[PDB]
RNA sequence: UUGACCUCGGAUCAGGUAGGAGGACCCGCUGAACUUAAGCAUAUCAAUAAGCGGAGGAAAAGAAACCAACAGGGAUUGCCCUAGUAACGGCGAGUGAAGCGGCAACAGCUCAAAUUUGAAAGCUGGCUUCGGCCCGCGUUGUAAUUUGGAGAGGAUGCUUUGGGCGAGGCUCCUUCUGAGUUCCCUGGAACGGGACGCCACAGAGGGUGAGAGCCCCGUAUAGUUGGAAGCCAAGCCUGUGUAAAGCUCCUUCGACGAGUCGAGUAGUUUGGGAAUGCUGCUCAAAAUGGGAGGUAAAUUUCUUCUAAAGCUAAAUACCGGCCAGAGACCGAUAGCGCACAAGUAGAGUGAUCGAAAGAUGAAAAGCACUUUGAAAAGAGGGUUAAAUAGCACGUGAAAUUGUUGAAAGGGAAGCGCUUGUGACCAGACUUGCGCCCGGCGGAUCAUCCGGUGUUCUCACCGGUGCACUCCGCCGGGCUCAGGCCAG
RNA sequence: GGGACCGAGGACCGCGCUCUGCAAGGAUGCUGGCGUAAUGGUCACCAGCGACCCGUCUUGAAACACGGACCAAGGAGUCAAGGUUUUGCGCGAGUGUUUGGGUGUAAAACCCGCACGCGUAAAGGUGAGAGCUUCGGCGCAUCAUCGACCGAUCCUGAUGUAUUCGGAUGGAUUUGAGUAGGAGCGUUAAGCCUUGGACCCGAAAGAUGGUGAACUAUGCUUGAGCAUGGGGGCGAAAG
RNA sequence: CCCACCCAUACCCCGCCCUCAGGGUAGAAACGAUGCCCUGAGGAGUAGGCGGCCGUGGAGGUCAGUGACGAAGCCUAGGGCGUGAGCCCGGGUCGAACGGCCUCUAGUGCAGAUCUUGGUGGUAGUAGCAAAUACUUCAAUGAGAA
RNA sequence: AAACUUUCAACAACGGAUCUCUUGGUUCUGGCAUCGAUGAAGAACGCAGCGAAAUGCGAUAAGUAAUGUGAAUUGCAGAAUUCCGU
């Protein structure tokens, strides 16, 4: 509150008598009274620079990052040792980017939300659905008081097209912990990247996969980026035949004796 | 530019994503009530007055009597099918005219119109 | 704010207030558009399965991919090459689509009512009492100045004579 | 999760709502679970509970003691069961509070109202079923 | 003498209305200082705060005496940009627009100026059998017609209608709608752990004796029972009067707001000495008129609008009113002054000033009874999982204090380095591997059989056996390696 | 010959020598001791030596002045707008989606129609010079030196001229934030500057609107006001 | 004038820490090339400038993290780690939640301000019985009954 | 030798920090528009067996009528008041 220490009519003592210069409430017949006020070293008083509506809570991040660092997160998903670095238990599905068949999720068929869960266990996200429901915790600290009181791990991204499949799948998919469901048109950095962290198990369908070259092209003033290496695999660069042919000599070796 | 209490007279706007929803529904709630028709009235092409956008060209007021006329549409009866009527604009060149009678000509032909009773 | 929490103590309940509005958002009855609105969809998605246009003016923005709703001459004559002073005035002469713009175009052709209007039973005698004494002559008629006292031209008569059956 | 936007996720507005509620809502609040003999012939889970009920406790210190209700306390939050007592200092014997969620209604105390209650929840189950079958 | 008309009064005559509150946002009036310019007066502060008047759910504004100089725009309002530009400036401090452009929202009208004059056609009241009768207003003007990008009146010919019911539908409240209290352990209590299930368009939230989707309320979804008031509306009854309405054409007409513009002057105000606007004073207009622009272009050539009467939704504001949902907020010296008796207790003649203060336990089971004795107190004894949780009540820090034990001391001692003595506490490498002989048992041994899965040559089971091989176990024998400190 | 302190490193590699191995690029061998205690820690006390007020703020000096009874909790360079420098990042002569529209699992995310802000636009020689090289030579960036072109003013004064107008050609010992083959836009982070309460606390003043203005007698004016500011009272200060 | 001896943070040799510098390290290393190895030199410090690291409230991801068979807090003449701010464990108490790591964020670190609020001391059972109020008791004023 | 003072430890006090909690605050967003001469806002006086530094109500006074629900209220007294029922 603006007025928060200002509903007072505090009035300084003066250099008169022996107190410390600090704005002190009028009266003479209550505990109040006397005691020091308007400061931030004051009980009930102001607090040093008041916190207001007007700081700076959003920012504004240009398309063309944005859309790099979505780019960046997809292909991070298509690497299954950053899936692992991420905390999913991925050690069971039998292809990493793992595309299922759109006949299988399109229309009712997931719609049912125990459809939904026996499909995730055939293609097997079957441990990261477990994961999510055994890490069920409550939350350490004072965000309990605040609305948000548990806190568990994230699960597979369900990824579809709007066009081909419906949106009652979404519906299959919501109640179960942990998987979150996503449109190809509107794929999420937030969704991408938890945390900040690479690597998000995906459950792509195939009409999604069709969908991908299409999105990304119709997406105006931005290109896919060329990498400033080409290859990326430096053991490559660096022991091929053409580099350690033209090299010099080893002047030493790891670890160099001891002379005196 | 902080001399006078600029404290006291600071407008933020938290409200642009809710203000949003207010007027797509607002425009939501209008196309309940006219549910065959389109929202917004029928509008003229016009061109910018100024030497810096004489050459642009953008959507004006309302029709003018000489436009209605020659497109054949009754005066009394376009604020009633959509077409929006301007009587302070005047046409002063025939480039200004056929622009508009070729408007209200293409939009009688996508026009399908109901009986009174 | 001391008015809130005197409400806080008191004993009288928080009287809820409905979430009504002043216009309702989705339309309703038994015509062509309310039986077919889907309450999901929005205006443009649902004006683009009609087949009709939302917004008449130039689009504020990028659409979504589908939408079809925000959209010799020897006298000099700028206006001969785009023709087809007295026009109709309450009406309008005019010339794989979706099922609600089908269903619309049958609801604008069909036919209608004439409604025809009558003549009054004392104007059939006045009108009567004119042919009973000039015959056909319409020039006399309109001359006559007894049995026709608010003075009509001839032009008036005849068109009241041709309605009522009267020659 | 939760849709409905008149719907309100708040702890604090919750506990204000349960700890503060009229006893006509107190009654809504202190209902009891039906035994598998009466699910099956009701074809009713849960109805609130009355003085005239007898029932069983199934949670708690005084598990498995069967008794009449004594008392419906809707201001504390409690049922009375016979002879479910403990003595005080003086030897006065005093109820013990059992929450209406610890206890199974064995027999119900039917009265007119209480077959309309269970027609209502019996009709709203079945039409469900039925229109999930078919 | 009587009766009007006008004007001014009376009435405890009948019917109405205003005051006050609230005032976050809105419309007017009035109006200040400090400060800055390192002093200060013009200026700034600030057309702000305080004071006064008046409204609403919005208000205000508003359909050009406008912007422009264009190939033109076209009521009002708000956002972005114009733009810290133009302009004005003790040219210091600084102050500071607008037009164009992209958007949001869009809606246009009512009078006065006329002769209904072949018919005051209009309206308030009263009495009313509700059907239609009287009084009065009013000709110093109440209806209809018209409102200047118009219109009137004729003529001509096409095109348009008006009321009353009204099934049903939308909005909002309500009724009902999934699944474990299955077995074991800890526990005072499972809501914890382990095993086996179930629901999920519902794994939001809260309660329940400890972390509960399936114990309870709810939550998701479509339905479904009853009801309220607005709005729309399929259809169905009637309509009517030579009634109203739109256009066309023209040897006929076409009225447009005055102590108002404007001129001088004073105050105020603005970026704005065509005063930017307003107000006061003195004088005081026009009709091929008036206003504002444009232009050196050769004379005020041209351009664009019509002032002094009025109404009107939307887009915009909102520290207040009726509610509702939220949060990378605070967590009882914090967060509103107030989580609780909070504008309370208390102070002041008064205007006003204005605190402190949350937490037993799952449940009061809030200590029966005996015995001290004068008490907000003990000793027994009891409740409870716990009373070193006993309405001084969760945890219970430090300052400070008492009792018990050890040691020291006499204006000492305290801190740094280094031993010594006493007291208490701790307890060093966690202490192993390898060979040989005999017996027993399993195998990855057997070119043994059968089966399963697989990355298709690798794994895992089931049954056979001990010729070879390899592992274990048991019973003997032997050797080696071991942490630290000394000499 | 006697004594003290030390043993760093951890396969071999080297220099060497007195060459079957050595004292040569850093300590091994043998013997003993160690669990009712090897070896440490804490407190108390004795002992030898040393020192014996902290923060601020001056001084040649703190032996000045200010603050300090103790303990808990609170407590002071923050946030906006605008400049500027540097780093990271995207795009690049362009860049910036987020006023707004569309869409959505709904304050998120995703998409963009016209404008708009800023910016860009409206090739020379020689010598050094990084790097390359067919070893003959090419030569980045940048610097220096002479040139080239644009504009300006001066004089020189062409075809011409409307007959009183012109600047062509030739040069300047002149100029510019001149051109000479773009480098910017957006964003994140840090530092500094301006303005706001502006790191926290601390004048005397000035203004606006209100609350109070106790008693006594006399005179004057229109019940009230004015005055004797009288008579009393409150406070001030002199150890 | 001569001889021998005593000790500084000075000089010489050795060990260890850190900084700076030079060198080595890929058909990869017997250790996160932001790693590892070899060698040399140097080390005071106010205003000031730069780098790393420790700790607190909250947010995202993660540890299939800890926990009523006892989380957090607190006490502690105990065992450790770090140069240090700090971190870990044991013993006791206690009863419901908490932490490590990578990022994000800030109302984020106290000995002072004649600081604010609270609690508690010496002075001191002293000066004192003045104001102030606490309890007991006693008077009066006005009513009664025995 | 007592006492007194100091330090340390155990136990016991004082005090209410720390941890945990939260029917409170703060900030944002959304739907809607409703005080008064038909006497408002505010100020008193009263109404309950024991009651306020609460709340409700107005001589019909912790309330009456009407509708819905369907078996209570509760700190203790106390109600032949109501349970297939206006």
């Amino acid at each position: 509150s603006e007025k928060a220490g200002h509903q007072t009519s505090a009035e300084s003592w003066g250099t008169g008598r022996a107190v410390a210069r600090i704005p002190r409430v009028s009266g003479g017949g209550t505990h109040r009274a006397g005691q020091g006020a308007f400061g931030n070293m004051c009980r009930s008083g102001r607090m040093f620079a008041p916190t207001k509506i007007w700081r700076k809570w959003h920012v504004k991040i240009n398309q063309g990052q944005k859309r790099f660092a979505t780019a960046s997160a997809l292909a991070a998903s298509a690497v299954a040792p950053l899936l692992m670095a991420r905390g999913h238990q991925v050690s069971t599905v039998p292809e990493v980017p793992l595309v299922v068949d759109s006949a299988a999720v399109a229309g009712d068929a997931v719609a049912k939300t125990a459809a939904a869960y026996k499909l995730l266990k055939a293609i097997g996200a079957g441990p990261d659905v477990e994961k999510v429901k055994k890490s069920k915790k409550l939350r350490a600290g004072k965000g309990k008081m605040r609305g948000r009181r548990h806190r568990q791990r994230r699960g597979p991204l369900i990824v579809y097209s709007p066009e081909h499949d419906g949106k009652e799948l979404v519906k299959g998919f919501r109640n179960i912990p942990g998987v979150e469901t996503c449109p190809v048109d509107a794929l999420n950095l937030l969704q991408l990247a938890p945390g900040g962290h690479l690597g998000r198990f995906i459950v792509w369908t195939s009409a999604a996969i069709k969908q991908l070259d299409a999105v990304y092209e119709s997406k105006k003033g931005f290109f896919l980026p060329a990498n400033i290496v080409s290859q990326a695999d430096l053991s490559r660069l660096i022991n091929s035949t053409e580099i350690q042919s033209v090299l010099r000599a080893p002047k030493g070796e790891a670890r160099t004796k001891r002379a005196c | 530019h902080f001399r006078k209490h600029w404290q006291r007279r600071v407008r933020c706007h938290f409200d642009q994503p809710g203000k949003k929803v207010t007027r797509r529904l607002a425009r939501r709630a209008k196309a309940a009530a006219l549910a065959p028709r389109p929202v917004d009235k029928l509008r003229p092409i016009v061109r910018c007055p100024t030497v810096k956008y004489n050459r642009r060209t953008r959507l004006g007021r309302g029709f003018t009597l000489e436009e209605l006329k020659a497109a054949g549409i009754p005066r009394l009866l376009a604020p009633t099918i959509g077409i929006a009527v301007d009587h302070r604009r005047k046409n002063l060149s025939e480039e200004s005219l056929a622009a508009n009678v070729q408007r209200l000509k293409d939009y009688k032909a996508r026009l399908i119109l109901f009986p009174r009773k | 704010r001391e008015l809130q929490k005197r409400k806080r103590r008191s004993s009288r309940p928080t009287i809820r207030m409905p979430n009504r509005r002043k216009k309702a958002l989705n339309p309703a009855g038994n015509n062509i558009i309310a039986k077919s609105w889907n309450k999901k969809e929005t205006l443009s998605q649902n004006y683009t399965r009609f087949g009709l246009v939302a917004k008449l003016g130039k689009a504020t923005g990028g659409t979504a991919p589908g939408n079809k709703a925000l959209l010799s001459e020897s006298d000099a004559v700028p206006q001969q090459q785009q023709q087809e002073n007295h026009i109709r005035q309450h009406d309008l002469e005019l010339e794989s689509k979706p099922e609600v713009l089908r269903a619309l175009e049958r609801e604008a052709t069909r036919p209608v009512e004439k409604t025809v209007r009558h003549q009054s039973e004392r104007e059939r005698e006045w009108l009567q009492r004119l042919v009973d004494k000039h015959g056909d002559d319409v020039a006399a008629m309109a001359r006559d100045r007894k049995l026709n006292p608010y003075q009509q031209t001839a032009s008036d008569i005849k068109r009241r004579l041709k309605k009522a059956g009267l020659l | 999760m939760k849709v409905r936007p008149t719907v309100s996720s708040s702890r604090r507005k919750a506990r204000k709502a349960h700890f503060s509620a009229p006893s006509s809502v107190r009654r809504v609040i202190m209902s009891a679970p039906l035994s598998k003999e009466l699910r099956e012939k009701y074809n009713v889970r849960s109805i609130p509970i009355r003085k005239g009920d007898e029932v069983q406790i199934v949670r708690g210190a005084h598990k498995d003691k069967e008794g009449k209700v004594t008392s419906v306390y809707r201001l504390k939050y409690v049922i009375h069961v016979e002879r479910v007592t403990r003595e005080k200092a003086t030897g006065q014997t005093v109820p013990i509070g059992i929450h209406p969620s610890n206890v199974v209604i064995t027999k119900l105390h039917l009265d007119k109202d209480r077959e309309n209650i269970l027609a209502r929840i019996k009709a709203g189950r079945e039409q469900v079923a039925k229109a999930k079958g078919k």
